[PDB]
């Protein structure tokens, strides 16, 4: 049994429509990374969070 | 009452036309609207969409 929370998920969608990958957002250090990037690589170097 | 939010099911005294092909006609589904032509597509989508 677990409830449902508002958080941040970036859905990524294949050549068919179904969802295979899902980051969650406002968690980890280097989720909140790719939350504004919209991509899954990230590069080396410093980036800013908010 | 809410506008596209949900399928059509009531809708109102408005007749369903025939359907063409290859033309840069008007088009109307649920409720929306639009222009452009209705050619085939490969992609399918879901039956819960």
């Amino acid at each position: 049994v677990g409830y449902l929370q508002p958080r941040t998920f970036l859905l990524k969608y294949n050549e068919n429509g179904t969802i295979t990958d899902a980051v969650d957002c406002a968690l980890d250090p280097l989720s909140e990374t790719k939350c504004t990037l919209k991509s899954f690589t990230v590069e080396k170097g410093i980036y800013q969070t908010s | 009452f809410e506008l596209l939010h949900a399928p059509a099911t009531v809708c109102g005294p408005k007749k369903s036309t025939n359907l063409v092909k290859n033309k840069c006609v008007n088009f109307n589904f649920n409720g929306l609207t639009g222009t452009g032509v209705l050619t085939e597509s490969n992609k399918k989508f879901l039956p819960f969409q």
